[PDB]
RNA sequence: UCUGGUGACUAUAGCAAGGAGGUCACACCUGUUCCCAUGCCGAACACAGAAGUUAAGCUCCUUAGCGUCGAUGGUAGUCGAACUUACGUUCCGCUAGAGUAGAACGUUGCCAGGC
RNA sequence: CUGGGGCGGUCGCCUCCUAAAAGGUAACGGAGGCGCUCAAAGGUUCCCUCAGAAUGGUUGGAAAUCAUUCAUAGAGUGUAAAGGCAUAAGGGAGCUUGACUGCGAGACCUACAAGUCGAGCAGGGUCGAAAGACGGACUUAGUGAUCCGGUGGUUCCGCAUGGAAGGGCCAUCGCUCAACGGAUAAAAGCUACCCCGGGGAUAACAGGCUUAUCUCCCCCAAGAGUUCACAUCGACGGGGAGGUUUGGCACCUCGAUGUCGGCUCAUCGCAUCCUGGGGCUGUAGUCGGUCCCAAGGGUUGGGCUGUUCGCCCAUUAAAGCGGUA
RNA sequence: AAUAGCUCACUAGUCGAGUGACACUGCGCCGAAAAUGUACCGGGGCUAAACAUAUUACCGAAGCUGUGGAUUGUCCUUUGGA
RNA sequence: UAUUGGAGGUAGAGCACUGUUUGGACGAGGGGCCGGUUACCGAAUUCAGACAAACUCCGAAUGCCAAUUAAUUUAACUUGGGAGUCAGAACAUGGGUGAUAAGGUCCGUGUUCGAAAGGGAAACAGCCCAGACCACCAGCUAAGGUCCCAAAAUA
RNA sequence: ACAAGUAGUCAGAGCCCGUUAAUGGGUGAUGGCGUGCCUUUUGUAGAAUGAACCGGCGAGUUACGAUUUGAUGCAAGGUUAA
């Protein structure tokens, strides 16, 4: 088994299950996380809030819709009619 | 209007996907057959697994 | 045309050698040129060597442009070692060629002299080649 | 469509260059007594005014020089298949990016006075 | 843990790539950080915009400060990296303590224990004119179960009864337990005197795959050789064949496949050492060199080392190279 | 060792039809040496019994049909057939 | 599966950022010297070229999440009783490691073997075709084939 | 007594015999197919292990308690222990 040859990079962290958590078109209850992120890949929109961890959660019950903000950003919305 | 589908090739050695599709069409064993109505939903499944089945206008 | 003066990361995943030339498929600087028809990794010692051959024949008459630069480093493990224990150290610098890539350009010299020079370069080189002129029309 | 607010839209909306203009609206202006204005400036900010002045900010019109938008077709890649071990080949879908024509010197709701 | 052990390295957390455009994903794979820091680098209210560049100058090591038009942020964000950020999350300034108490519909993660995000409802605040915003630092590391012991509340229990000693509950403290899910409060070695139970799950021998190394062959032809690439030799480079070396892999064999030299006996390949046939030559013949065809036969005796090998002394026409566990 | 220089720069005429080069391809050739015995088609053997492009037959399985038979399940009651 | 809606940055491209790079313009700094001239050399600024797992102004195919919803199929979940499994293997394909070595090693995605008989591949767990309830001296075919060994074309 | 054999099966002539009479028994020229069994394994005809051959013996039971299922009483009650 070789001998003394050793490497200084065998370390990593535990991945965080970030990304999307709900899709366009499903009924989310209020509080449902829609998109765990870092920084702002998606800003909150209508009836959506920003956690301390940049998490996005619905304010109220309703359907979820991802949309465009300006030329190159995205927000999120929730609408209650159900 | 109405078409006829027969499983001409076996399903052994094919991904689960293709076997599930074949299950969805309601075909059981090799050379089994069914008659269904022409429908874009059904054509979607025939086209996906055309290499295992064959069609007829019956 | 030997080595990159500095690279950020020095132990890089080896290059893909399957597909077609992303670019450099035309004579832009020269009059006659030389493209490749297979793919291989071309090392710095081979380029230097094909160059000396080409330019000894032209007898310092006309100009030369090397179109391939050895960017990728490659590693080789030390001799008689087992598998494992890290990645080896850099042994040379390479630049992948794939069918279509022009490797050498020349100008300011007659056609037959250029063809002879590029021929002599072709043999110091590990890839099948082809003689080409400045595309026009 | 004027003119000034205030939403809406991926700059096709923008930058520049040129040309106008003031319909009393806008500015620039003219001052510090006051509320206020600081660190470091009446600049700014706040305020008190209107003698001035289209000069600029602004608005309207021109122009694709720049930025932006951008197909058709072809190509790369690739799902599936059938060959095959070739730095592969074929068939069938999907189908870029770059580039080319071109688009384009915005539309636009509401509110108030205009005409 | 380990491409057999040993030696070296590592062990828990965070970030990035490998990771194949959800998530996840391994190697003793490629790169770095953490075991903190901030009473302002927290909350809120109101303000402000940057690095660099030239048109440049009292200094001008150049650029310190100052000036002016462009500066898409090329700057800053306490720190690693990655996502973010002019709504500013960046920079000031003024108040301030929400770096609250009791909780939490719902959701994410996930074997478990844990971890993460929360609208909203009370209590009592802060800042703001208000709307509001505030349960710590732009986000993500900066940590450690239980048992036990200490400290402060509570006044729950407290062995006939009243106290009390002791417990319970809530708050908190004491771990490089870093081998970081922590065997104990407390722990290093040699066995060639070894033993037992096991394994070809795993090494030494050869068998097998590979051919980096190794032997041989080739291709191009700068060149040396008076002249002349190509009698001979051929640099820089490039392409192969073989399975004889040093290895890599761990596939058969550990309920045993004796391993090195020598002796006896060989047998087969030919990339031929001699002998036979030739092309050549920088071959006048003897001489030698080179290449081709050729495996029929032949291919010594000793000194020195356990040596294979190698050197040496005498010969020979020659004293061949390998396979065969 | 000065050099001895005929022939494909070049065509009448020996005489009279053709003859350099270039690409891009389809199939072969050489490079090509290993150890018990052919021994890199399974053997014989094959100039098609190889290859390419079409077309038409046929063989070929415990696949799938045909007939008979178990044993379970779901339906009709066809208390029997499916 | 058909139709909508969406998250994400791979293949490919591209150089707008971090860099890595080959030629050509163009003025200029320390400096050849007397602050110097000219060569240059360190860059500024351009035009044409290229390279990238840890570059991205861009950006598929496909996968994934979900729907007012269709069409075809027949599972799915909850609770309880009983387990075995924690040595995998080879092929194909995307990657790391090694040497674009291995019947190597470590991942992803199928299939098969494991736990699978039968036909083809001479023989040959993993390849191709195909899943054996039990007869039958019936028939049709898949992969492979049709001169003889050896069923079928000396088509 | 010209033959290449995990010793069978399947197809079958010839030759003898005649039953638990049934589409019968013994042998088998010759053809087709076909590398024991166990264990252990990713994978074994394995040259991995185990057994010379026959016979006998030779391994999840019992006590107490829990949990779950079936059964049976009787049920807001059910049941006894010494
Ligand atoms: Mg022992
Ligand atoms: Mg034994
Ligand atoms: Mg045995
Ligand atoms: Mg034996
Ligand atoms: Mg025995």
């Amino acid at each position: 088994k070789k001998g003394v040859s050793s490497t200084k990079n065998g370390r990593d962290s535990e991945s965080k299950r970030l990304g999307a958590k709900r899709a366009d078109g499903q009924f989310v209850t209020g509080g449902s996380i829609l998109y765990r992120q870092r920084g702002t890949k998606i800003y909150p929109g209508e009836n959506v809030g920003r956690g301390g961890d940049d998490t996005l959660f619905a304010k109220i019950d309703g359907v979820v819709k991802f949309e465009r903000k300006g030329r190159d950003k995205k927000q999120v919305s929730v609408y209650a009619v159900a | 209007a109405k078409l006829q589908i027969t499983l001409t090739r076996s399903v052994i050695g094919r991904p689960e996907t293709q076997r599930k599709t074949v299950e969805a069409l309601g075909l059981k064993k090799t050379n089994s057959s069914v008659v269904v109505e022409d429908n874009p939903a059904i054509r979607g499944q025939i086209n996906k697994v055309k290499h295992l089945v064959t069609v007829e206008e019956k | 045309m030997l080595l990159p003066k500095r690279v950020k990361y020095r132990r890089q995943h080896r290059p893909k050698t399957t597909g077609r030339s992303k670019g450099g498929n035309y004579v832009t600087f020269g009059e006659f040129g030389l493209q490749a028809t297979t793919t291989s990794w071309i090392t710095s010692r081979q380029i230097e060597s094909a160059r000396i051959a080409m330019t000894r024949y032209m007898k310092r008459g006309g100009k030369v442009w090397i179109k391939i630069f050895p960017h990728t480093p490659y590693t080789k493990k030390p001799l008689e070692v087992r598998m494992g224990a890290g990645k080896g150290a850099v042994e040379g610098w390479i630049a992948v060629v794939k069918p279509g890539r022009i490797l050498f350009e020349v100008a300011g010299v007659s056609e037959e002299v250029a063809r002879e020079a590029l021929r002599l370069a072709s043999h110091k080189l590990p890839v099948k080649t082809k003689f080409v002129k400045r595309e026009e029309l």
